[PDB]
């Protein structure tokens, strides 16, 4: 599955 | 509006003259979308998720659309499988988490 | 509770007798955990994000408790860069996004 976690 | 997560919680947004679908992203601190011809000045940024790191372009002060709802910040783009609203959008828009 | 997203939307979990800390994650479909021992049989698998694909254990059917509220569920475990409560456990506790 996907998984969009952004650390920024 | 209310969005339960039983699917991936996607919405139109208008952004640079353009519609398009995004998802709602309570885990992501930025916004980032697909790559797209933005005009504008831009700096590069790396972003981070679970697998590694992206480079992204930043757009500061870009003007977008959420649902209907306005709002105006900084945009990243770059190689995303999925336009992703992230926190500083979010806030903006006055959307919270509900359980 | 309603959860603002002015800062990370972080919660307090408690799995296989731990404490955790963990980011509310309306992106991600699933729930990836920091490497830690999890009992019961697991399979391995590869999800993905931003910067590509890990490797992880799936483990099934695990109890977690988020914020008080109780739910079973699948819970992967791998290099993470954070513990991510995905839709999976989300639909769970009843959260949804509001604005």
């Amino acid at each position: 599955a996907q998984t969009f976690y952004v650390d920024g | 509006p209310q969005i339960t997560l039983w699917k991936r919680p996607l919405v139109t947004i208008r952004i640079g003259g353009q519609l398009k679908e995004a998802l709602l992203n309570t885990g992501a601190d930025d916004t980032v979308l697909e790559e797209m011809n933005l005009p504008g000045k831009w700096k590069p940024k790396m972003i981070g998720g679970i697998g590694g790191f992206i480079k992204v372009r930043q757009y500061d002060q870009i003007p977008i659309e959420i649902c209907g709802h306005k709002a105006i910040g900084t945009v990243l783009v770059g190689p995303t499988p999925v336009n992703i609203i992230g926190r500083n959008l979010l806030t903006q828009i006055g959307c919270t988490l509900n359980f």
